């Protein structure tokens, strides 16, 4: 028995993080392109499966 | 931005020309409407005096 790819999950920063808020979500951009880059290596790892 | 889909692309993407493929761009949601609210239907006032 071999393993050959995971579950595909996608996730969303600022729903994750501040969910149906503008105040957190403009607190949020100030920390800068950083969930860009979480999404842009999970989307990476779900093409890669 | 946000003329088109594909003008959203091309700003979530920092480029005029994007190339063939699939591209996530946002999490599109339900506005919420007919804001309620409840409250216990008790109308005796607090001792504060
Ligand atoms: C909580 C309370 O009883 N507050 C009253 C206020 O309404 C009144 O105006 C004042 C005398 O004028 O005495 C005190």
């Amino acid at each position: 028995i071999l393993p050959v790819s995971m579950t595909k999950t996608s996730v969303d920063c600022t729903m994750y993080i501040c969910g149906d808020s503008t105040e957190c979500s403009n607190l949020l951009l100030q920390y800068g392109s950083f969930c860009t880059q979480l999404n842009r290596a999970l989307t990476g790892i779900a093409v890669e499966q | 931005c946000a003329l088109d889909p594909l003008s959203e692309t091309k700003c979530t993407l920092k480029s005029f020309t994007v190339e063939k493929g699939i591209y996530q761009t946002s999490n599109f949601r339900v506005q919420p409407t007919e804001s309620i609210v409840r409250f216990p239907n008790i109308t005796n006032l607090c001792p504060f005096g």
